[PDB]
């Protein structure tokens, strides 16, 4: 359980914060020549609601 | 030398013009390596500064 609170596989929202700051960034730079903040806590507690989750703890039970 | 300079001064949008300016972070040395790192870490790279006349 703790490696996900550390980090092995990607999650939507901070890929779509980076996605949205490239983009930024991309913006800034042709000029120059909204989106959630993560969670710390609840990160774990969202991750244990997914089907991809409840199917594998329904196939062990 | 010069009017290949400008020539790439007029680039449309691509991701190629991305990269480019990625690495600019425009003399020709910044268009060889790109296009290097493109082709392969084999090859050698294609122009030089101030030596376009041979």
């Amino acid at each position: 359980f703790p490696l996900i609170y550390t980090g092995f596989l990607t999650f939507r929202r901070d890929e779509d914060i980076q996605r949205q700051a490239e983009r930024t960034e991309q913006q800034k730079l042709a000029m120059e020549s909204e989106l959630k903040p993560l969670n710390c806590s609840s990160r774990l507690m969202s991750f244990l609601k997914s089907p991809q989750v409840k199917f594998y703890w329904n196939i062990a039970s | 030398e010069e009017t290949l300079c400008e020539l790439y001064s007029h680039l449309p949008s691509c991701f190629f013009l991305r990269k480019l300016a990625k690495r600019v972070q425009v003399c020709l040395s910044h268009v060889s390596e790109e296009v290097r790192h493109l082709l392969g870490s084999f090859t050698q790279p294609l122009y030089i500064a101030s030596r376009y006349k041979p």
